[PDB]
RNA sequence: AAUUCCUUGUCGGGUAAGUUCCGACCUGCACGAAUGGCGUAACGACUUCUCAACUGUCUCAACCAUAGACUCGGCGAAAU
RNA sequence: GAGUGAGAAUGCAGGCAUGAGUAGCGAUUAGGCAAGUGAGAACCUUGCCCGCCGAAAGACCAAGGGUUCCUGGGCCAGGCCAGUCCGCCCAGGGUGAGUCGGGACCUAAGGCGAGGCCGACAGGCGUAGUCGAUGGACAACGGGUUGAUAUUCCCGUACCCGUGUAUGUGCGUCCAUGAUGAAUCAGCGGUACUAACCAUCCAAAACCACCGUGACCGCACCUUUCGGGGUGUGGCGUUGGUGGGGCUGCAUGGGACCUUCGUUGGUAGUAGUCAAGCGAUGGGGUGACGCAGGAAGGUAGCCGUACCGGUCAGUGGUAAUACCGGGGUAAGCCUGUAGGGAGUCAGAUAGGUAAAUCCGUCUGGCAUAUAUCCUGAGAGGUGAUGCAUAGCCGAGUGAGGCGAAUUCGGUGAUCCUAUGCUGCCGAGAAAAGCCUCUAGCGAGGACAUACACGGCCCGUACCCCAAACCAACACAGGUGGUCAGGUAGAGAAUACUAAGGCGUACGAGUGAACUAUGGUUAAGGAACUCGGCAAAAUGCCCCCGUAACUUCGGGAGAAGGGGGACCCACAUGGCGUGUAAGCCUUUACGGCCCAAGCGUGAGUGGGUGGCACAAACCAGUGAGAAGCGACUGUUUACUAAAAACACAGGUCCGUGCGAAGUCGCAAGACGAUGUAUACGGACUGACGCCUGCCCGGUGCUGGAAGGUUAAGAGGACCCG
RNA sequence: UCUACCCAUGGCCAGGGUGAAGCGCGGGUAAGACCGCGUGGAGGCCCGAACCCACUUAGGUUGAAGACUGAGGGGAUGAG
RNA sequence: CUGCUGUGAAUCUGCCGGGACCACCCGGUAAGCCUGAAUACUUCCCAGUGACCGAUAGCGGAUUAGUACCGUGAGGGAAU
């Protein structure tokens, strides 16, 4: 009777693995936020 | 010593532990011990290394003086002598009579109330700890050194020993426990007699369990994997590999040895294998 | 024989009737000694054979209730 | 000059048909009536019933959600129907902290990481550090109040950090007072790191003798006389191997010439130092840790009761004799019980980065102390002349006012003492905090009293086993923690119930076939079928009694047989508890014993009722063989749970140590704070008896006289 | 953020059986062995809820659900 | 012409090139450095033009447009 779904809220631990501290911190990241911020996505991260 | 269990459960059916009967005190000192973790055989990489290492008991790191350097001269009466989860020898808590404790590998025999004493006039007594250049060749010893000054590397599992045969110069001609004999500069530092809690290797297991309490888990064997996984998987049926024994990374059997290394002019013999 | 094609091999047991089963025989198509061989108490939601008890599994089906089906009002799809 | 012509691309978009007014309208609880509201009511409001949950379908949270919460209004869309209602739409309102949960405190796994090392560059790791709770430290409880918050507001009583002021004891810098340990002059005795010196381990360059040649030959010489070859001694000569000699040469340890450390006649406790207080970022102790298993002492809770307040429930009896309801109250501050733990005093002493009077260590004197200290459930007091409560009232929309008794027991924890105690091996975080010592800072400072103050930032509404989170839905699925009434009962199972909460969102009918889910079934009893699939059956407690086989543990709940209800008596019995009465003593928060009071099985004998006495619900079918795997375990999320994997045991191979192996370009890491009784790899797979032959092939390991072979050295000879 | 394995730090596991070593007593033994009795509380022990699985079957199979439900089923102090 | 490795001279009757190489002729003067113009492009601003589209077209976007929404996330992405 399992019926445990993929996506399991968590707002630090998605803070801590898509945040901007995060993609910023790296290189591909950086290029992930400008591409995004060029785009014009008004959230470019979570 | 070893004590057997009785067949009450398949589990404990040809099961047997120690007698910790040497062991005095069945707490460790306290200004000796470190935080241990587990770190279930992976790297700096978080990869798997080596293989089958996980759960297990908690375990605390004793320090021992694998360096009996600095008190020479000074005796140290034993205080007790206790368990150790990483070793398969128990240890001794010495009590140097300047007032420090500290802790070494427990020999053979070794007793409380046991004076202990360093230096190049120690004495043979078994537990005493002295330079090669100080034993006389012949005598069966334990914990030595490798370089003069690196520590005990040599003959410190339990049970085991090394046996000096002779000096030539400044190095010394003594044979592992395996049966190599190898050549150590004479002012490498040694401690007499043998190693203590020789029947450890008498004991059965028991049960899958036992064997997980202490950090060892599952070996699966090549023949039943995949041949995506080992050079030995594959097949309809049980297979003997179909091809030479090999490593999981396909590497055959045979010597492994780095040629031309460094220390290869200080074994006079290499070991036996199997006659 | 988790292995035997020939094969439902042969003999006994078991059934009223035995191609499975059990005990043996050896003509081992094409067992065999750590890809272990032969036994083995305990264990098994394992595979197979049997007895007792028990029964709608069956001879051979009947009846009762509830949810649908069915009728009335409301909303109201679908693959094709 | 063309984006120039569609009917087909299981073509793309939009609008609309066919099925069709058809299926469905989302569990296993279930609704009814009276009244109200309103245009309209099965569904909304109110009352009275009935039913369901009740280890939840109740109460409170975390995560997640985000305004869904409250009030007023609404009824177009949403709600699987309607809707006056709504978790839906609209507007306004609502979340109050020194103590709760976090930060300002501390660290773990880990993350990042000044310099750093590594790497063509991009980058990889990483030191010091600095973050990082799921853990450690740290001060508040009961009642009341709003439509909506409540250890937050208020009331009552507390506790914890700072701060200022006034007063009190009162050590002190100065005086002065003690304690004080010295040194120099010079007389000295060893203790000295310092030659030269001695013993020890090893061989500097080295001979002798026994025994052989790595190849040549002179050989005892042998074989078809000599084909090949070769057992064996010798010289040229050593692959040379072995046992001998002391000076000798190196290093290792030792006293001693050398210095220094201690001793004193007088001058000179003169001069200096300690004796208030704060004291580390340094030293140390603690913090500080597992699992299982009781027993004992408690309290909560529950069940009765003295006492209190009341009812008459339109029935045959029942007026107090019966029935119903009360039979309450925290932290804190006192006291220090049951339990549990603990020697004390002095001297010397680098071992603790320096110093330690602290800690370790070694010595010594005392009595095992009902002493003393620490801790510690609970009882008791106080908190509390307060607060709350069964009720009672005028008197209604209900705001409000008054308010009795509260005593003894039984039972009893999964909660507390308890971070205890006892066993066991698998041998069980860190840091701050706190305490302590000196380094140091120091002329003031310590404890107390009274008054007046400062106590920061973030969350706090509401849902939270759910129509408010994850599931596209108001979805039969999923979701961590706390609390745990009664009666049967071993029980947190099951049946029924209390408090509390629901009746959850299509209905109303109707004896069709058929499907699903339950029930019963004459006679037979596996005749069914691939197969006893599915159902049926056994099922509990107590006595009696149990096989082959065995590894001596088991098999075993083997198998099998008898009893079980209610009343009475034995019985004012036995047992637990325990008041009085009494006994005993360190005299008390004592122990012993026990009438009473309460609670409570077991049998024994007699009787009684029924078809049936483990009456419902709950709750093993058993026996005999064979194959495989020994065993408990693991596995193809979503057709395979198995004999397959694992396993404890066995062997083989590798590895002498930043090992081997593995991850990396490297550095580096794991292996392992391990060291051959260890670690990695391969096969086998508890146990018992054993494991034959073949080394030709292919690998592995080892060896070297030859054959063959790269780059590199060579450049004769030839050509321009 | 599902899942596989690991690392740190926490929590949970109703109720009831069995009765290991160890200790103590006695018997027996030149002395043992051993047995009977007790205390004792072991175990990848047993029965069995919470919890975790997923063996059988029936239903579902334009579902209530893109893997569930009902009735039984295995583990349940541990490689949980 | 040029990279890594090894070897490694001459200062002008030198040294380099002229498609292996040599001789002769010719051209030049390496191992030092600066350098405008003519050439490439358009985030942005101004002004224009089109035998360009005209709301399923033209930008994904004439309107909430990188919006709503879908995804853990990179990202995908409307309709009016
Ligand atoms: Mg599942
Ligand atoms: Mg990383
Ligand atoms: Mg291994
Ligand atoms: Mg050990
Ligand atoms: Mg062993
Ligand atoms: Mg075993
Ligand atoms: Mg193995
Ligand atoms: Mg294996
Ligand atoms: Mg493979
Ligand atoms: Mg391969
Ligand atoms: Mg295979
Ligand atoms: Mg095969
Ligand atoms: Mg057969
Ligand atoms: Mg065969
Ligand atoms: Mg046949
Ligand atoms: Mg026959
Ligand atoms: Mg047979
Ligand atoms: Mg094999
Ligand atoms: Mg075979
Ligand atoms: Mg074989
Ligand atoms: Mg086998
Ligand atoms: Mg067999
Ligand atoms: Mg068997
Ligand atoms: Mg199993
Ligand atoms: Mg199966
Ligand atoms: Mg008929
Ligand atoms: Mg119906
Ligand atoms: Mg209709
Ligand atoms: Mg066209
Ligand atoms: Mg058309
Ligand atoms: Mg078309
Ligand atoms: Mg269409
Ligand atoms: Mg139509
Ligand atoms: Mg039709
Ligand atoms: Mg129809
Ligand atoms: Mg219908
Ligand atoms: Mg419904
Ligand atoms: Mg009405
Ligand atoms: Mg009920
Ligand atoms: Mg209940
Ligand atoms: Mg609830
Ligand atoms: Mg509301
Ligand atoms: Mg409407
Ligand atoms: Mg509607
Ligand atoms: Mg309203
Ligand atoms: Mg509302
Ligand atoms: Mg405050
Ligand atoms: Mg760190
Ligand atoms: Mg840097
Ligand atoms: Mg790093
Ligand atoms: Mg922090
Ligand atoms: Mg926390
Ligand atoms: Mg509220
Ligand atoms: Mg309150
Ligand atoms: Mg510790
Ligand atoms: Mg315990
Ligand atoms: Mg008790
Ligand atoms: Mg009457
Ligand atoms: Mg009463
Ligand atoms: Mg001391
Ligand atoms: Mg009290
Ligand atoms: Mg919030
Ligand atoms: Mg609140
Ligand atoms: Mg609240
Ligand atoms: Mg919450
Ligand atoms: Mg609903
Ligand atoms: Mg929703
Ligand atoms: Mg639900
Ligand atoms: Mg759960
Ligand atoms: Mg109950
Ligand atoms: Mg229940
Ligand atoms: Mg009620
Ligand atoms: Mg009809
Ligand atoms: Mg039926
Ligand atoms: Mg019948
Ligand atoms: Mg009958
Ligand atoms: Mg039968
Ligand atoms: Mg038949
Ligand atoms: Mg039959
Ligand atoms: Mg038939
Ligand atoms: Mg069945
Ligand atoms: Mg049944
Ligand atoms: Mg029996
Ligand atoms: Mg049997
Ligand atoms: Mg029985
Ligand atoms: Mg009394
Ligand atoms: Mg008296
Ligand atoms: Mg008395
Ligand atoms: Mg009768
Ligand atoms: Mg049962
Ligand atoms: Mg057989
Ligand atoms: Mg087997
Ligand atoms: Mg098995
Ligand atoms: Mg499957
Ligand atoms: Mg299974
Ligand atoms: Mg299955
Ligand atoms: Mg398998
Ligand atoms: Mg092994
Ligand atoms: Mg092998
Ligand atoms: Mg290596
Ligand atoms: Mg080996
Ligand atoms: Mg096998
Ligand atoms: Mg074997
Ligand atoms: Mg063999
Ligand atoms: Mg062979
Ligand atoms: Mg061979
Ligand atoms: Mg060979
Ligand atoms: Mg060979
Ligand atoms: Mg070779
Ligand atoms: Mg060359
Ligand atoms: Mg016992
Ligand atoms: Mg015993
Ligand atoms: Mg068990
Ligand atoms: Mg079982
Ligand atoms: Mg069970
Ligand atoms: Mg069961
Ligand atoms: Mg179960
Ligand atoms: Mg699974
Ligand atoms: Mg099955
Ligand atoms: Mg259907
Ligand atoms: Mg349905
Ligand atoms: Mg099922
Ligand atoms: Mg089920
Ligand atoms: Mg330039
Ligand atoms: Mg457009
Ligand atoms: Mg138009
Ligand atoms: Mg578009
Ligand atoms: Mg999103």
């Amino acid at each position: 009777a399992k019926g445990k779904r993929t996506f399991q809220p968590n707002n630090r631990r998605r803070a801590r693995v898509h945040g901007f501290r995060l993609r910023m911190r790296t290189r591909a990241g950086r290029a992930i936020v400008a591409n995004r911020r060029s785009k014009g996505r008004r959230a470019l991260t979570a | 010593g070893i004590r057997k269990y009785k067949p009450t459960t398949p589990g404990r059916r040809g099961a047997s532990v120690s007698d910790f009967a040497e062991i005095t005190r069945s707490t460790p000192e306290k200004s000796l011990v470190r935080p241990l973790h587990g770190k279930g055989g992976r790297n700096a990489h978080g990869r798997i290394t080596t293989r089958h290492k996980g759960g297990g008991h908690k375990r605390a790191y004793r320090v021992i003086d694998f360096r009996r350097h600095d008190k020479d001269g000074v005796n140290a009466k034993v205080a007790h002598i206790e368990y150790d989860p990483n070793r398969t020898a128990n240890i001794a808590l010495l009590h140097y009579l300047d007032g420090e404790k500290r802790y070494i590998i427990a020999p053979q025999g070794l007793k409380q109330g046991d004076v202990i004493e360093s230096g190049a006039n120690a004495d043979i007594k078994p537990g005493n700890n002295l330079p090669l250049r100080n034993i006389p060749a012949g005598t069966v010893i334990h914990a030595v050194e490798l370089r003069p000054g690196g520590g005990a590397k040599l003959a410190r599992s339990a049970g085991v020993s090394i046996q000096l045969l002779g000096k030539e110069g400044t190095y010394a001609a003594l044979r592992m426990p395996s049966g190599e004999i190898r050549r150590v500069d004479v002012r490498c530092r040694a401690t007499v007699g043998e190693v203590g809690n020789a029947e450890q290797s008498n004991i059965n297991w028991g049960k899958a369990g036992r064997m997980r309490w202490k950090g060892k888990r599952p070996t699966v064997r090549g023949v039943v994997m995949n041949p995506v996984d080992h050079p030995h998987g594959g097949g309809e049926g049980k297979t003997s590999g179909g091809r030479h024994p090999v490593s999981p990374w396909g590497k055959p059997e045979g010597r492994t040895r780095k040629p031309n290394k460094p220390s290869d002019k200080l074994i006079v013999r290499r070991r036996r294998t199997g006659k």
